[PDB]
């Protein structure tokens, strides 16, 4: 590497974390300065806000360290939450999609009596689930592994998923924590779209055109991540680090374009932005 | 004949004209370019009443500075303590299209009205420990917009049927009829000394009453469209009207015309509501852009603004001993201001 | 507005017994109601108080344990299950409806009780027991408290009740100055923190009785030893 | 909320504040909507089944498991501006037009274009009723649909004819999120009430796709 | 009637008016009267405040 390599890759990855923090707190600043943008619905976008926010903040920022030097300066201790936090938040993001598809999916196929049977008290109960759920899930697996997995595995220079080794526990978080709430997502959202058509289009047009929108880019910024650490405890040294990188930065492309994808729908949203 | 009928109006019309311009001497603006402004007006909203789940078209405070009751679409007139932000009565209303509440001075009953062309009476102090209707006042043909006591016996109704009306709440009839305008009367001001009240009509005029016998005194004409507000200046000499025009206009009964005009070339919506402070010399009105305008009644200067309402203000009060501002919205919230 | 209590008569020592109230006329739901006790030759005596709704309950320290209160609004029926009952409970006792907002009058009604035969707190004097009046002189009777009635907001909690022969005490003045519906304008109240004073302007029959001051400050709820006119 | 009768003042408020939760929960069920169109119209036997709860005009019809709440404003004769914006909460608006009533059609044309472009229902939606529909085939054997509509080069049919006239009513939209709805019946169809719950239900799928923000 | 508006205007045309400026004068005079007492101009400290 170089001076002007270095200086170059810092660029490209700090603006584009500036996209990330400027893309959420906004979403979250338009709930609470706007009292029409003030739902049940737009509370669930909140709580997605919150998941964008701290990989913007924390997870994405300290892999440019990582790339920059080539190995890890910090710590091991320091490390552990790091993981940690990455796999928590980024499934409390993929939980936030999925209830928001759930919430969607009610609101169209029983809109008589779902938005008024829902509170906003069960909406609470549902959001709090999916960080409670991404903490029991990861939280013990990552930060108290080596603890219980005959000491450490991972050099002092270097940082990565512990229990990767273990091609069982690898397919129990990878299907319990994207697969599974991706057929759920993806078989919500067909219905919605068959649930859009006027019984008694124009509609069903548009619908159809943004659950595309929302699907294929949530498959296309997280499907190749998921796929090479399925093989990767197969064929251990057979994944070159130039595609670790490309799946690995492709699975925070899409916290940057979450708002655009759900909040940035809504000519409201767009007003409040200007 | 009709033709010679209309030339004695016409004759009329121009002699009033001749004598209004004749009492037109100087502006008010001429003779108050010499006295120091208020300066900048900074009000804040220091309670926030939340009850309601409607769109709010009336409110009245009480004769203490404490109590008022607000009127909504929900169907319910709620009596608030603006003290202690506390619900002292919820009054379910048979019908649920109210656009008018009154407060009685003696604070034993409440008046309602609107689109079902009733107004009703209720008694607050019940031996029974509830607020029951005591009266049902029937006659008016269009909506009712306005209603205010004038003891625990007599109130003066404003309709949609371009007339005005006394009534006797034990007898339940129309004492005195009031005839005269074109459109429909919206607003109705009662003058302190309760003998004389005004009223502005869709005819884009104000006309000036007497309770005693009942015949138009005075009529003014200086606005473009439908008057929606009045309200008398504390002097009782004088009183000021909002428009959909996005303007007010301040009328004195002596001189009989226009004194100022209250207009800004960034206000295009309407007034709601408008009302004095203690003095007089401010002049709150509320409007169509979410705000409500705090105006120098002798300036024709803006001095403040009130914007914490995420609607229409359709309501606005001052209390008798002018503490406190109560403005009323679309938002279903009604926010205390001092 | 009728208040019938039921209930009551000769019971042993160390017992049980339910005193029922009926209440008819006004409604049963949105006035507070409590339970005040009258010894034979003594004066008033707090007992009991139940909000509407059924939220908050009180109870007076020699009674708390053994007294239970309730009421079920659809029936429009105040109760009150006396358990373990001493000597000292035999009593008259009386249901009272109270209401609670801005410009209530609380203690309005009180109906006809039941007597009862079983065979710091504020402290509120009443110094002058019987006190000779004609049928046209002005009295003033008075009262003392050992705490400042006055509170913070401005409203002072003192409470004149009158309660001639052979009936149940009426409410005169509530909060030290106020008159009550149905009272007389000669009746007059006034005073301040510790200091209290009614003034009956142009006595006249209909008027004897024994006069009770009580507090409403905070509970337990007391009452005075009752200044008694005589004719 | 410091002295005795201050605390009892403060549940006196909550439990007034808890009733008003229900009776809102409770109207939220109801189903608001505005009947509209000229005078003896159909307005009021819309439905066959519509029973009364001379301002305002509400009847009240539960049809399957949903209370509907239709108001009927013809009996203020006044300035409907001044009173027309108690409406903006409806869900959809019932517009009745005479087929028959030649003279009146004209005047049916001008009240729709105003309902339809007022600033107040530029998102309501509209459900259409032609009625006289028998009727207007008996009409147009004797008098063709040339007077009330000089402009008309067409087929002398029914089926032709009665398309022109709803061709000519949504002519008259203009913002594309209210969705006019198109329906014929005169004075036999009991079956009325189905067409407005079908309608009603589509509104609302597509007012929950909007704040969904899928729409 | 056309007689109606004829009698009304009458009424209305002969009044004892003043001028303007003396108008002016009287509300200006009464703002100023009662100037210390609208607490809306002149804003009141919090111990009097009940808001
Ligand atoms: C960019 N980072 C990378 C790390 N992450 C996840 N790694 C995994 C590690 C082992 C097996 C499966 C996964 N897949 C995930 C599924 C759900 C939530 C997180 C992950 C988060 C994003």
């Amino acid at each position: 590497y170089e001076t002007v390599e270095m200086v170059f890759i810092a660029t490209v990855t700090g603006s584009l974390s500036l996209v990330t923090v400027v893309g959420n707190i906004l979403v979250m600043l338009s709930i609470k300065v706007n009292r029409q943008l003030q739902t049940v619905n737009n509370y669930f976008l909140f709580s997605l806000a919150c998941a964008d926010l701290i990989i913007g903040a924390f997870s994405m920022n300290l892999y440019t360290v990582y790339i920059i030097k080539g190995y890890w300066p910090l710590g091991a201790v320091v490390c552990d939450l790091w993981l940690a936090l990455d796999c928590v938040v980024s499934n409390a993001s993929v939980m936030n999609l999925l209830i928001i598809s759930f919430d969607r999916y009610f609101c169209v196929t029983k809109p008589l009596t779902y938005p008024a049977r829902r509170t906003t008290k069960m909406a609470g109960l549902m959001i709090a689930a999916a960080w409670v759920l991404s903490f029991v899930l990861w939280a013990p697996a990552i930060l108290f592994w080596q603890f219980v997995v005959g000491k450490r595995t991972v050099p002092d220079n270097q940082c990565f998923i512990q229990f990767l080794s273990n091609p069982a526990v690898t397919f129990g978080t990878a299907i319990a924590g994207f697969y599974l709430p991706v057929v759920i997502m993806t078989v919500l959202y067909i219905h919605i779209s068959l649930a859009s058509r006027s019984r008694v289009a124009a509609r069903e047009r548009k619908v159809t055109r943004t659950i595309f929108a929302i699907l294929l880019a949530f498959i296309l910024t997280w499907t190749p991540y998921n796929v090479m650490v399925l093989v990767n405890t197969f064929c251990q040294s057979c994944i070159p680090d130039t595609v670790w990188s490309i799946g690995y930065w492709l699975c925070y492309v899409n916290s940057t374009i979450n708002p655009a994808c759900y909040a940035l729908c809504n000519a409201t949203f767009k007003k409040t932005f200007r | 004949e009709l033709d010679q009928l209309r030339q004695e109006a016409e004759q009329l019309k121009n002699q009033i004209r001749d004598a209004r311009k004749a009492c037109a001497d100087a502006t008010l603006s001429q003779i108050t370019n010499n006295i120091d402004p208020v300066g900048r007006i900074q009000m804040r909203t220091r309670r926030t009443l939340r009850g309601h789940l409607a769109k709010i078209y009336a409110m009245h405070w009480g004769t203490d500075s404490r109590l008022l009751v607000s009127a909504s679409q929900d169907g319910k007139l709620i009596i608030w303590d603006s003290y202690t932000t506390n619900k002292v009565h919820a009054i379910p209303l048979r019908s649920s299209w109210v656009m008018t509440c009154a407060y009685a001075p003696s604070g034993n009953y409440v008046a309602c009205g609107g689109l079902d062309n009733i107004c009703s009476i209720y008694n607050l102090k019940t031996r029974e420990g509830n607020v029951r209707v005591s009266r049902e006042l029937a006659g008016h043909t269009g909506y009712l917009s306005c209603c205010r006591f004038l003891d625990d016996n007599q109130i003066v109704t404003s309709s949609g049927d371009t007339t005005c009306a006394l009534w006797d709440i034990e007898t339940g009839q129309q004492t005195t009829t009031f005839t005269g305008h074109t459109g429909d009367v919206m607003s109705l001001s009662l003058a302190p000394d309760t003998r004389l009240f005004v009223s502005g009509a869709c005819d884009a005029s104000a006309k000036l009453w007497d309770v005693r016998e009942g015949m138009c005194r005075q009529t003014f004409t200086g606005h473009e469209s439908d008057i929606n507000a009045i309200c008398f200046f504390p002097n009782g000499n004088a009183f000021a009207t909002g428009s959909d025009d996005a303007t007010c206009r301040l009328f004195d009964l002596r001189a009989d015309q226009e004194l100022m005009t209250y207009s800004h070339d960034n206000i295009i919506c309407g007034i709601t509501s408008v009302s004095f402070s203690k003095s007089g010399r401010l002049l709150l009105a509320g409007y169509d852009d979410f705000n409500c305008n705090v105006w120098d009644a002798l300036k024709a200067d803006r001095a403040g603004v009130l914007a914490g309402h995420d609607n229409r203000v359709s309501c606005l009060g001052v209390t008798d001993d002018g503490m406190a501002v109560a403005t009323g919205s679309w938002d279903s919230f009604l926010k205390i201001w001092n | 507005v009728q208040l019938v209590e039921s209930g009551g008569g000769l019971v042993q020592p160390g017992g049980s017994r339910k005193l029922s109230c009926s209440a008819s006329g006004f409604a049963f739901s949105s006035f507070g109601m409590h339970w005040v006790r009258q010894a034979p030759e003594k004066g008033l005596e707090w007992v009991a108080y139940i909000s509407s709704g059924s939220g908050t309950i009180y109870y007076a320290d020699t009674v708390k344990g053994r007294f239970t209160i309730s009421r079920d609004d659809p029936k429009n029926t105040l109760f009150l299950q006396m358990t373990s009952l001493r000597s000292e409970d035999t009593a008259m006792y009386y249901c009272v409806r109270s209401i609670y907002y801005y410009g209530s009058s609380p203690f309005d009604f009180w109906g006809q009780g039941t007597t009862l035969t079983v065979s710091s707190d504020i402290v509120m004097t009443q110094a002058t027991s019987s006190v000779p009046v004609t049928p046209g002189e002005s009295v003033s009777i008075s009262c003392r408290s050992s705490k400042s009635l006055l509170h913070s907001n401005g409203n002072t909690y003192l409470y004149w009740f009158l309660q001639r022969p052979g009936q149940s005490p009426q409410l005169l003045i509530y909060r030290m100055s106020n008159l009550a519906s149905g009272v007389p304008d000669r009746f007059s109240g006034s005073g301040s923190g510790t200091a209290f004073t009614l003034t009956i302007s142009r006595l006249e029959a209909e008027d004897v009785g024994v006069y009770y001051c009580m507090q409403h400050l905070e509970y337990p709820l007391t009452f005075g030893a009752g200044t008694k006119l005589e004719l | 909320t410091l002295s005795a009768e201050d605390k009892a003042a403060v549940e006196r408020s909550k439990m007034i504040e808890k009733n008003l939760k229900e009776d809102g929960i409770s109207a939220a069920k109801d189903v608001k909507l505005l009947l509209l169109g000229a005078d003896n119209s159909g307005k009021s036997t819309i439905v066959k089944q519509m029973k009364i709860i001379t301002g305002i005009v509400e009847t009240h019809f539960t049809f399957k498991n949903l209370h509907f709440r239709l108001f009927d404003v013809g009996g203020q004769r006044s300035e409907r501006k001044k009173w027309i914006h108690c409406f903006e909460d409806v869900t959809a608006i019932i517009f009745c037009v005479d087929l028959s009533d030649y003279n009146r059609m004209h005047e049916s044309l001008m009240l729709f274009d105003s309902i339809c472009n007022n600033k107040f229902f530029i998102d309501t939606s509209i459900i259409l009723f032609l009625n006289k529909k028998d009727l207007f085939g008996e009409k147009i054997k004797k008098s063709p649909l040339t007077i009330c509509f000089p402009e008309y080069t067409g087929p002398n049919t029914y089926e032709d004819a009665a398309a022109y006239i709803q061709a000519q009513f949504e002519s008259k939209n203009r913002s594309p999120n209210k969705e006019i709805y198109c329906h014929m019946t005169c004075a036999t169809d009991t079956n009325n009430a189905q067409v407005i719950f079908d309608a009603v239900t589509d509104i609302i799928i597509a007012n929950n796709l909007r704040g969904c923000g899928l729409y | 009637q056309a007689r109606k508006l004829v009698e009304q205007l009458k009424m209305e045309a002969n009044i004892d008016r003043i001028k303007v400026s003396k108008a002016a004068a009287d509300l200006m005079a009464y703002c100023e009267a009662h100037a210390k007492e609208d607490p809306l101009l002149t804003p009141v400290p919090a111990s009097e405040n009940p808001f």
